[PDB]
């Protein structure tokens, strides 16, 4: 459950764009999503939740 | 989006694969089964794009 | 939940340089020998299915 | 799925299906004219004009 945990939490992840690839004709802004990050220091680990 | 694909599925594997060639970059790409979701009409079968 | 069917299906595919491709192996002739032979061949081939 | 009903759910249904294009980000333009392309980039000490 440790182990199960550390994975779910300290995770990166790709997700898609605002105005992808084909678009809707008229589209002005495109820009890349962001989900998780991966965490960096000792305190973000020690508040991954169990 | 039409010729593409054919000039994939006809001329590029013969390219790439012949005399010295380091890469072919080809312009565009070749067809795949795409499958557009729409969430509403997912929502209402209490489905998800998983 | 199954359905059982008889079908004719090829034991062995094979493929030249990535597209379908049958082999065939011939012969000379008692007479003339491979410049005739191969060139005939040529355009029985030629003389079919697009 | 089925539901507790009868009523069949089918991909057809929950997102729009069409064939071709596996990535929608270059598109190439001949004189104006809709046209795709080969372009060959050459490897490390090959033999050029040959």
């Amino acid at each position: 459950d440790v182990i199960t945990a550390i994975k779910a939490q300290n995770a990166q992840v790709a997700a898609g764009q605002l105005g992808g690839t084909p678009p809707v004709k008229g589209q002005q802004l495109n820009a890349s999503i962001i989900a998780q990050t991966r965490l960096t220091s000792t305190e973000e680990f020690g508040k991954i939740l169990l | 989006e039409d010729i593409s694909d054919y000039v994939a599925a006809n001329m590029k594997d013969a390219i790439s694969r012949t005399s010295g060639v380091g890469d072919v970059q080809l312009f565009g790409s070749q067809y795949a089964m795409r499958i557009w979701m729409n969430p509403n009409e997912l929502n209402k079968f209490q489905l998800t794009p998983v | 939940f199954s359905s059982s069917r008889w079908e004719y299906g090829s034991p062995r595919l094979e493929r030249y340089n990535g597209l379908p491709s049958m082999e065939i192996l011939g012969q000379a002739a008692p007479g003339k020998s491979t410049g005739e032979a191969m060139e005939l061949m040529e355009q029985l081939a030629s003389k079919l299915p697009t | 799925k089925v539901n507790q009903d009868g009523s069949r759910v089918l991909l057809r249904d929950v997102a729009k299906i069409e064939l071709g294009g596996e990535n929608y980000d270059i598109i190439a333009e001949f004189n104006g004219q809709p046209a795709s392309g080969l372009g060959i980039k050459l490897a490390t000490g090959a033999n050029a004009l040959d």
